[PDB]
RNA sequence: UUCCUCGUGGCCCAAUGGUCACGGCGUCUGGCUUCGAACCAGAAGAUUCCAGGUUCAAGUCCUGGCGGGGAAGCCA
RNA sequence: GGGUCGUUAGCUCAGUUGGUAGAGCAGUUGACUUUUUAUCAAUUGGUCGCAGGUUCGAAUCCUGCACGACCCACCA
RNA sequence: GGUUGCGGCCAUAUCUACCAGAAAGCACCGUUUCCCGUCCGAUCAACUGUAGUUAAGCUGGUAAGAGCCUGACCGAGUAGUGUAGUGGGUGACCAUACGCGAAACUCAGGUGCUGCAAUCU
RNA sequence: GAAGACAUUGUCAGGUGGGGAGUUUGGCUGGGGCGGCACAUCUGUUAAACGAUAACGCAGAUGUCCUAAGGGGGGCUCAUGGAGAACAGAAAUCUCCAGUAGAACAAAAGGGUAAAAGCCCCCUUGAUUUUGAUUUUCAGUGUGAAUACAAACCAUGAAAGUGUGGCCUAUCGAUCCUUUAGUCCCUCGGAAUUUGAGGCUAGAGGUGCCAGAAAAGUUACCACAGGGAUAACUGGCUUGUGGCAGUCAAGCGUUCAUAGCGACAUUGCUUUUUGAUUCUUCGAUGUCGGCUCUUCCUAUCAUACCGAAGCAGAAUUCGGUAA
RNA sequence: GUGAUUUCUGCCCAGUGCUCUGAAUGUCAAAGUGAAGAAAUUCAACCAAGCGCGGGUAAACGGCGGGAGUAACUAUGACU
RNA sequence: GUCGAAUUUGGGUAUAGGGGCGAAAGACUAAUCGAACCAUCUAGUAGCUGGUUCCUGCCGAAGUUUCCCUCAGGAUAGCAGAAGCUCGUAUCAGUUUUAUGAGGUAAAGCGAAUGAUUAGAGGUUCCGGGGUCGAAAUGACCUUGACCUAUUCUCAAACUUUAAAUAUGUAAGAAGUCCUUGUUACUUAAUUGAACGUGGACAUUUGAAUGAAGAGCUUUUAGUGGGCCAUUUUUGGUAAGCAGAACUGGCGAUGCGGGAUGAACCGAACGUAGAGUUAAGGUGCCGGAAUACACGCUCAUCAGACACCACAAAAGGUGUUAG
């Protein structure tokens, strides 16, 4: 009943998102987008590996729900469920039109063809471009060789052709692995539940003196 | 709609050239007459064999009507006419809008 | 063409009453007022009522 | 049976046949539109004007 | 149905400013126009009155009449194959002076200027513009400026 | 697919934008009778199928969703 | 053959659009009475056919995997 | 240089928190017969400049301050785009030749200027 | 004999009268019909940064309302949040602080507005007269709407000023006829007076198919001029739908993914189904099926030769060369 | 109009027609009457038939419904 | 089938066209019937189909705007010819530069306004639901939902600070500049201003580039008002040799060489001939032109061989080559 994919494989019109005119879609099939354990801190996971795009396509939802599935099964079962953190990176929000046609014997006493051919919402989808992540995982180093076929076998459930880079890059940090490491060195690195604030030069010195205190405890 | 029952207004009457006091009356059509040209010659077409020879109109789709003001100027004792905009409903003797009440 | 048929009653006289007509001619609709009125003291056969 | 609503292809040939050439210009242009009270003036003005080079040069 | 209103797909184009909001700075009303001057037309979205059509936005025309608080303009539209003129009448709030003429004329008394000077002793004024011209010849030394080797970059991958 | 209609006290329904809203059956208390009915005095109970906008007020005015029912489907 | 779905205690059935099973019939026990049927009270009996996502987790949400119901099916 | 009246450009001028201000000016400040207006002389009205105080207004300064403004071979000649090919690719798309050319980001600097008239240790 | 100034007959007038006569039964349209109005208009977008720009494109709206919801002047500042006061609590009235508009401005939407265009108060009728000029739609016609003046008479404010309806973009109508106001002006043609009638200027009575006919159906008993500008057979493009084959691997299979199956996903092929469009044929290509007859395709039921199994034998299943 | 014989031809006049009432503040043409005016003319009253109002008419044209609860297994519902 | 009767039939007579006749079929009425035959109005009307007769020369289009019961048709504007007229290098230009305006698309942004949206962290409850210690407390501890503060991932045709490229308005002088003083019933406190002038001064470097095949002006009328294709931008649709829009170039209206073959592609547009050189395309043979030269790759039991163009994908291979 789900007509197939191919139909919707390119960007051909313009992103009709869900707003105060569209009033009236379906809802993803994709719900979650942080797997593992997502409370682990910065410096728990250095290890980082990204699934890239190297096309210009639409990545349907359920399609990512198949693939994140697939993938957090191999990594739960193998690596164990706390050994990596999976992050999604992008979220459907162009909605799909389609516009159902009468498939009976006989329906062209019926149908009218294609007057007043403006479609209805079916499906959700995901726009990429070439070169964006879709997929993210961090780990340790030692779990590499696992997630990266992981990673491998979950490529089938998309459409077209996708990469698999492992970024020089700390955790989901924008910085480098030893830039990092001598400003965790330093004081200035100052983590949260999941993520990690840093001390600028900027601000009300008073301020910056209420946290990082080691960093000017020299 | 509602509109006073008076109103100060120039008046071209060769005697006032200025503003004047005017009291206002709603314009009414007024029985149309016989032995006028149009009705003479519709009678004389009608005459006859043939039937109906004007139009008849049907396709009636306006459900309101102008209103004409007709003014009485005190002093001239002329009249001069003035129209509004379309309204369903029109009225002279007005209750004054009071604000601070209620419902 | 679709032509309608329709019966209706007469809201006064209480007779009844039917036409029907090609799907295009703009018959007349008249235009009504529920208006809620009390009602006073029944003098003779005349009534007496109350606006608000 | 439809047909063909609206299009301006050929359109620019069509105008580029015959030159877009400005109207033109003159000495002297219409005053039809300017002031009147300005007008009324400007009438007098040249009606004294013409005068005087008249007596002037008499 | 379509709809093609006086003010249609004048969404952006009326917006006024960011943080440009408010009453129009005095100095408009200060400025001074005489019949000949040359202007240009940008509507003023806070002043409804005596506005110019949406078409006239950008536009450039030659002023023809003043009155107590309009002026008249004259506006060469393109219609079909030829010009009309077109004659408008635009509060100053949608005005303002078009200073190509006031760079212009300080050109004209310029030219004045050299001409009566070197006219004082004919030496051929040259008063017409000249485009860029191609540069002459010239001679560059390397003294503390011995020229750097380049070469082109490899190929990283940079995320 | 379209178009139309309907949803309210336990049941069937009625409803004037201006009062938490009406009838009939039903239910409860007291009375009559050995008892139950019938009969005589009195009462109570409703988020008007789910969300917004209007109004001063919305069952009502209307727009967005759920369930039910009806009509259409012809010239080949 | 394709779509549309519903199957919950011995039987019927509310189930709540995402947290733990409701109600009635049934049967057992007790009170009533010379014992009983009727009447009332209290228990009894439901992992809601197999796998996944999993919110703390899933009969409950949906997805595929059972059985029973609804409509569909050249053409001239 | 300070202050007042009228301004021009309209945040480099705004915002938050503190500190300082000779003289003059400004200000707060005293009173209710008259003109005048309010529930209320609080605003507005009138009189005195006398009884007092720089507390506030205001001005200026301070802040690894928010904001705002300017600039840089920082990002980037990237994104985007006009013209050409019997260019590549199954295709989505992508390089080349002649041209134009950002935004976000980073860093550095600044925190009102000025016209007319009058007055001031 | 009967009947009698009644019948009858003649002329007008009202009623009845598909028995009969004449005529009509809009337009767009992915054929036509049903449906809808894209038929006069307005806001945003499609619209590709001047202007213009289509589709039965998307989200909506108009045939109204207003003596104030118009004009002038003066005073005040909104939504909301925080903190306090008897009944009073989440919502009743009052006070302070913050508050760039997050409120309000008749309506649909978009612009615009803070000593205001918002709220309250005071006075008024410029929503007036005379025709002109200009912008939009445009043929540079009309209609509607709007802009800037001039000549008067006014309103408001102390004044500069503002005011020719609603802050701006929609809210509406030709010829003929009737009717009203002004001039009390012109004519009734042999000469006069009074009724009456006809003219000039400015409005109203309506055409919504909105540049404007007065209008119900059926034909399979049908006719004519035409149309492949246009439908049902066939043919052509596409493959949603139908059919067929792959890639990944959660599970089924006593254990074991791939002996045999295979979800959630995803890549393909065909025109033997049914759809979409209308390119060829309407001065005609005979339009279902059954009977008989020839050839071709392989996506193979059996026969020939082989590989694999959860193939002990038998039976069976998957696959290969093979029409 | 129905179509041998046999056996029967139930209910409905609200609707469309047909027919019969006319004691009547219903409506009405021409003619005739009254008033105003100098006259054209204007305004009234009166008015036949017809229609309106009220009965009959189906072997005249024709029509002849829904929704709930209820019985000692369940089901259904004589009953309400 | 019927054959003694509602039987068959000759002759005479009656009924005649909106009429007759009909045991009822719209049947029959002289091979003519859902209205007989003959002549006349009549050469009836046709927005519809067919045809439209000698040669040569020159110029040479449109399927587009607006209105119409308008959609197979007209009027109107435009494109074209003809007749010319006033003058003699200009009041020019599908062009560039300099100077100066306007725009809200492409891009970008959301720790910037609006809306959507994944995730944790810290606080705050006189104030959510709760539970535990608690009789309670404006008491304490946990948990879930809000609220606030600082962070994080991704978005917008009808969101936005910023903001291109390409296109687009105006100016680059004699109708100009400067000095003096004349007119006016307008304006100013005022010979102050405004507009128009007298007189005087400044010419071929007189105010950027390039071209100008002459410039300007008037009348009249035919045909047209079904379009289509290609690149780029782009709407509905899964898509189409589908339907609908923008700019330019073509076909129609167009031949010639190449793409074997073709209206749109490449090159190039045409009087009749001679000679020379080429465009796009090619040089084994058909077929005019090197089985030229040079560096590498590939063996295919369905190899491959040139844009538009006559298709191919996801996924695999110790085949082979270079990294
Ligand atoms: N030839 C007709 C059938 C079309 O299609
Ligand atoms: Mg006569
Ligand atoms: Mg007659
Ligand atoms: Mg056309
Ligand atoms: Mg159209
Ligand atoms: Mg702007
Ligand atoms: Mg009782
Ligand atoms: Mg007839
Ligand atoms: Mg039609
Ligand atoms: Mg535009
Ligand atoms: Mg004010
Ligand atoms: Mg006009
Ligand atoms: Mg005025
Ligand atoms: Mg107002
Ligand atoms: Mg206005
Ligand atoms: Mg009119
Ligand atoms: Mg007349
Ligand atoms: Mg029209
Ligand atoms: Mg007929
Ligand atoms: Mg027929
Ligand atoms: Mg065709
Ligand atoms: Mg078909
Ligand atoms: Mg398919
Ligand atoms: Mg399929
Ligand atoms: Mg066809
Ligand atoms: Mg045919
Ligand atoms: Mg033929
Ligand atoms: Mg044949
Ligand atoms: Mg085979
Ligand atoms: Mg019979
Ligand atoms: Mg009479
Ligand atoms: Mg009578
Ligand atoms: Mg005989
Ligand atoms: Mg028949
Ligand atoms: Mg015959
Ligand atoms: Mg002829
Ligand atoms: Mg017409
Ligand atoms: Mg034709
Ligand atoms: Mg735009
Ligand atoms: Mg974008
Ligand atoms: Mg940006
Ligand atoms: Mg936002
Ligand atoms: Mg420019
Ligand atoms: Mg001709
Ligand atoms: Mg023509
Ligand atoms: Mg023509
Ligand atoms: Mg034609
Ligand atoms: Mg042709
Ligand atoms: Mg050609
Ligand atoms: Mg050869
Ligand atoms: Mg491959
Ligand atoms: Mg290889
Ligand atoms: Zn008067």
């Amino acid at each position: 009943a789900r007509r197939p994919a191919r139909c919707y494989r390119y960007q051909k019109n313009k992103p009709y998102p869900k707003s105060r005119y569209n009033r009236a879609v379906p809802d993803s099939k994709i719900r979650i987008y942080d797997l593992g354990k997502k409370k682990a801190t910065v410096d728990e996971f250095p290890l980082c590996v990204h699934l890239v795009s190297n096309e210009l396509e639409q990545l349907s939802s359920e399609a990512l729900e198949a693939a994140r599935i697939c993938a957090n099964k191999y990594m739960t079962t193998v690596s164990g469920r706390d050994a990596f953190h999976l992050r999604v990176r992008v979220h459907p929000f162009h909605v799909l039109r389609i516009n159902k046609m009468l498939s009976c014997a006989g329906a062209d006493r019926l149908q009218q063809g294609m007057r007043g051919a403006w479609g209805k919402p079916h499906g959700l989808a995901a726009r990429v471009d070439i070169g964006q992540i879709i997929f993210s995982v961090r780990t340790k180093d030692s779990n590499k060789d696992v997630v990266v076929e992981g990673l491998r076998r979950a490529r089938y459930k998309f459409p077209g052709q996708q990469k698999i880079i492992l970024s020089k890059k700390w955790g989901f940090t924008n910085l480098d692995r030893p830039e990092y490491l001598k400003k965790r060195e330093a004081g200035e690195v100052k983590d949260d539940g999941a993520f990690v604030k840093f001390l600028s030069k900027k601000g009300s010195l008073e301020n910056n003196i209420r946290e990082f205190p080691e960093y000017f405890a020299a | 709609v509602n509109v006073p029952k008076t109103r100060k207004t120039y008046c071209k009457g060769k005697t006032c050239r200025k503003h004047t006091q005017h009291k206002v009356t709603q314009y009414k059509a007024g029985k149309a007459s016989l032995f006028a040209q149009g009705k003479r010659r519709y009678d004389r077409k009608q005459s006859g064999f043939g039937g109906q020879t004007k139009p008849v109109f049907h396709k009636k789709a306006k459900t309101t009507k102008k209103v004409v003001l007709r003014l009485e100027c005190v002093k001239c004792k002329t009249r001069a006419q003035l129209t509004l905009k379309r309204c369903k409903h029109f009225e002279l003797g007005g209750e004054k809008k009071q604000k601070g009440q209620a419902l | 063409h679709a032509k309608v048929h329709l019966v209706a009653i007469d809201i006064f006289t209480g007779k009844k009453l039917e036409d029907l007509s090609p799907s295009t001619h703009n018959m007349e609709v008249p235009v009504v007022k529920r208006n809620e009125y009390q009602l006073l003291d029944i003098d003779d056969g005349f009534l007496s009522l109350m606006n608000m | 049976a439809k047909s063909k609503n609206h299009t301006a292809h050929n359109q620019t040939r069509k105008a580029h046949r015959n030159g877009i050439k400005k109207p033109k210009t003159y000495k002297y242009p219409s005053l039809k539109g300017v002031d009147p009270k300005f007008r009324r003036n400007h009438k007098h003005a040249l009606h004294g004007t013409a005068k005087a080079l008249a007596a002037a040069k008499k | 149905g379509k709809s093609h209103g006086y003010r249609s797909r004048t969404r952006y184009m009326f917006q006024r400013d960011f943080r440009k909001h408010g009453a129009v700075h005095l100095s408009t009303y200060l400025k001074v126009y005489k019949v000949g001057d040359i202007v240009d037309i940008k509507a003023n979205g806070s002043i409804q009155k005596g506005m110019p059509h949406k078409f006239y936005q950008g536009k450039t025309g030659v002023v023809y009449n003043v009155t107590k608080s309009s002026v008249g303009v004259i506006i060469n539209k393109m219609v079909g194959n030829r010009y009309l003129e077109k004659r408008l009448n635009l509060r100053v709030e949608h005005i303002k002076h078009s200073k190509c003429r006031q760079e212009f004329l300080e050109r004209v008394k310029a030219n004045a200027a050299k001409r009566a000077e070197a006219k004082a002793q004919g030496v051929a004024v040259q008063l017409k513009r000249q485009p860029a011209q191609p540069r002459e010849s010239r001679i560059v030394s390397t003294e503390g400026n011995v020229p750097q080797t380049l070469a082109p970059v490899p190929y990283e991958t940079f995320i």
